[PDB]
């Protein structure tokens, strides 16, 4: 449901 | 330290402020594990939702709104601290931004504030996110932006206590209709998950999933080269044929069971599972949709799955061919009788699961009620496969109908 952006 | 950093992004010099939210957003994005609760007490908070309002500096805003969605993306507690912040107004507004990616962010923040919980779904709901989201919808669009809007939608449709409201959905579902025909496997998932959860919401929202003109597509992705795809269309049909018998022939006149040989085979113990659910919701229809199972070749793969099936699929195969009886003539009935359904069927009554011992029951009753001339054959079948020994065990177990039903075919059809 949640997502957390990452530094790609 | 985070005071140094709060005290910073309150800064009227506008590269101190950009270097403080900065760090923050690198302290809130660089690991699957971020100081989420620190930075909450540190008081940044509000000094990101303001950021959040500096149209004259996308980067500013954009690195707000990135640590403003990662602290959502923990806890309910933390998304509630970011709602409570009155982040919500503001992302909305940054919907409308020129940036596409101060847009996009924006857009990945309402979707983990949404996916908390559906008073907080039906409050981003109530500010009105539901069409400039689904404006973004376009050919011109990224996919990586259009993965983010449909995961979006996916979280809007999902909980269903309470589901989303009625003009929620009227909204969403021809967007749906639109993305059903994309190519990006991702997009598909997303969609056809959506379909899912709206269609497990009751018959009103499967009569408005019918309306909208989506099944005919819905039923092709049963035989996707994806098994993701194949997986959601398969939850999506199965619900819609918990309806209704004339939502189950909607389906049915999709040419649905066509896809079906391909599920009952397939390699996954989950799809021949879901599948044979599916079969068992349509057996359960009037007597056409019964010869529809039949004429289809389907009910020799039941029975196997019954036979030598993992005890998830044998339970949903039990309760087909119990559902057959509902409705089934006695011609219909009889084929089962002579594609060997008596041995595997009765190979369940020892089961510990106790519900799945009563359908068991249930359908060698109604079997045996059924061909009234045939009934000392079929009982003489019952117990060439020990199932006379299992019927008698049963006698002595704990649940009051299971040994009432036991007695009582002992009685009438082993007796007489």
């Amino acid at each position: 449901r949640k997502r957390q952006k990452l530094m790609p | 330290s985070l005071e140094a950093i709060v005290q910073n992004a309150s800064s009227d010099n506008q590269g101190i402020q950009l270097s403080a939210v900065q760090a923050a957003r690198k302290l809130l994005s660089s690991d699957r594990n971020p100081p989420i609760d620190d930075l909450i007490k540190s008081g940044i908070l509000p000094i990101l939702v303001h950021c959040l309002e500096r149209d004259d500096n996308p980067s500013l805003q954009f690195e707000a709104a990135w640590a403003l969605t990662n602290i959502a993306s923990g806890t309910s507690e933390q998304t509630q601290a970011v709602v409570q912040s009155n982040a919500v107004p503001l992302f909305l507004r940054l919907l409308h931004s020129p940036h596409q990616n101060v847009c996009e962010q924006a857009v990945w923040a309402l979707g983990n504030i949404i996916g908390d919980g559906p008073q907080c779904r039906d409050y981003v709901i109530s500010l009105g996110v539901v069409k400039p989201l689904l404006s973004f919808i376009s050919p011109s669009i990224p996919i990586t932006f259009l993965r983010n809007v449909t995961w979006v939608m996916v979280n809007l449709c999902r909980h269903k206590d309470p589901p989303p409201p009625m003009e929620t959905i009227q909204e969403i579902l021809p967007a749906l209709c639109v993305l059903i025909h994309h190519t990006d496997v991702n997009i598909l998932v997303d969609t056809v998950w959506a379909l899912s959860y709206l269609t497990d919401a009751g018959n009103e929202q499967i009569q408005m999933v019918i309306d909208s003109g989506i099944v005919p597509h819905l039923v092709p992705l049963l035989s996707h080269q994806e098994v993701k795809v194949q997986t959601a269309a398969l939850r999506a049909v199965g619900n819609i044929v918990t309806g209704t018998d004339e939502q189950t022939q909607v389906v049915l006149n999709c040419d649905a069971l066509s896809h079906f040989p391909a599920l009952l085979t397939h390699p996954k113990e989950k799809i021949n599972k879901e599948a044979v659910w599916f079969l068992s919701n349509i057996t359960a229809g009037n007597q056409q949709q019964v010869q529809a199972v039949i004429d289809a070749n389907l009910v020799p793969m039941i029975i196997h799955l019954l036979d030598k099936g993992d005890f998830g699929t044998q339970k949903e195969a039990a309760w087909a061919i119990s559902n057959l009886t509902i409705s089934g003539r006695k011609d219909q009935v009889a084929y089962l009788i002579q594609q060997n359904v008596i041995p595997p069927f009765c190979n369940l009554l020892t089961v510990k699961d106790a519900q799945v011992v009563q359908v068991v029951l249930d359908g060698l009753s109604n079997i045996l009620k059924m061909a009234e001339d045939e009934a000392e054959t079929i009982g003489n079948l019952i117990e060439e496969c020990g199932g006379l020994e299992k019927i008698e065990q049963l006698q002595n177990h704990e649940n009051e109908d299971i040994y009432k039903l036991a007695y009582e075919i002992i009685d009438q059809f082993f007796s007489s």
